């Protein structure tokens, strides 16, 4: 036996990292398919935004998304839309489970406080344990 | 349960951060932990109908009068606060049947802040002081509150008076006046 390039190294490191993109997943069927369909099976309307969100996630599919670029988006519209829901089902959709979901709480935001409740502090500030949101989550979560 | 008096004077900002409070129960510390509340009941309060409750239309709040008010909570509070209440309740104006029960459960509460028993009512005058009590609280303008006025000016400044003269030892009564006053019991005793 061997190592491949592939079928062991790419798939190793997504074990190991997570990364589900680089397990070059036998099915864009049970991964992207029914994600369109399952999102629009539960949200209902918004159909457009469930492509989006299909598509820009299809892209990341084999690493072929810029590899310095988050999917990104920006929803807008009437509350009540689900604007939090898609995201809450793409959650329940990417790890099979909608509280994998970092929700940040941009509801409490001023410039002196925002940025360090996301981030924390340097060294001679009142508590370290920094990241309350983003650090802390993303250090663990790499593909959150 | 958490309760914040008089939301409408909250700034939108705090408001704000209470969406999250109020759906998903998602409220997070300053320090970035979660607090899940979702097993709270959350009331607030406000006076934003108070111009079309003066509309006086009727006791319960009638048709009009309260999409007068829902107008007004509309123009204060965000839509995104307002479709993240369960519901929006308008209270009625306290009309005088209402008035008459409010002061029965008003006395009795005296008698339960009565801690000795030097401080006790007999009362009397249930028809008479309830209806004298009932006809002067009997006003839109302040809800069932100036009947705490009534209580105290009327029945309990006078009490105190009559304790600090030893005019009673227990077991009070209250007497008309063409007003009210009370019996005097024992005579600086
Ligand atoms: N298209 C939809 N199909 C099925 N259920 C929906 C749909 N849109 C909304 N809902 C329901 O209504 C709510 C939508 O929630 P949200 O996405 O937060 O609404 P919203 O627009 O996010 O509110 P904000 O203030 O903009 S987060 C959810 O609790 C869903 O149950």
């Amino acid at each position: 036996q061997n190592v491949v390039d592939s079928d062991t190294i790419s798939e190793t490191a997504a074990r190991l990292t997570g990364i589900p993109v680089k397990k070059l997943s036998e099915s864009e069927n049970e991964k992207l398919i029914h994600m369109e369909r399952d999102l629009s099976s539960e949200v209902v309307g918004q159909m457009d935004a469930i492509k989006a969100v299909s598509n820009a996630v299809r892209l990341s599919r084999s690493g072929l998304a810029n590899p310095r670029q988050p999917a990104s988006f920006l929803f807008l519209g009437l509350s009540g839309s689900g604007k939090t829901e898609l995201a809450k089902k793409v959650a329940g959709f990417l790890f099979n489970d909608e509280d994998m979901m970092i929700r940040v709480d941009c509801s409490e935001l001023s410039e002196k406080y925002a940025v360090s409740k996301l981030l924390g502090t340097t060294a001679g500030y009142v508590g370290y344990d920094e990241g309350g949101f983003l650090t802390n989550q993303l250090q663990y979560k790499p593909y959150s | 349960v958490l309760l914040f008096d008089e939301v409408e004077k909250a700034h939108p900002d705090v408001l704000t951060v209470m969406l999250q409070m109020l759906d998903d129960g998602r409220i997070t510390s300053g320090q970035g932990k979660t607090i899940d509340c979702s097993n709270c009941i959350v009331i607030m309060t406000s006076n934003l109908g108070a111009e079309f409750i003066n509309s006086q239309q009727g006791s319960k709040i009638q048709e009009s009068t309260k999409n007068l008010v829902m107008g007004a909570v509309r123009q204060h509070f965000r839509p995104e606060f307002l479709n993240r209440i369960s519901s929006i309740v308008i209270f009625n104006k306290l009309s005088r049947k209402a008035i008459h029960k409010i002061v029965d459960i008003r006395l009795k509460e005296i008698e339960e802040r009565f801690e000795q028993n030097d401080k006790h009512y007999k009362l009397n005058l249930t028809q008479e002081a309830k209806d004298f009590l009932a006809k002067y609280g009997y006003s839109d303008d302040m809800g069932a509150r100036p009947l705490n006025r009534l209580i105290q000016n009327e029945i309990l400044n006078k009490l105190a008076l009559r304790i600090l003269k030893n005019e009673i030892k227990d077991k009070e009564t209250v007497n008309v006046v063409l007003e009210e006053c009370l019996e005097v019991l024992p005579n600086h005793e």
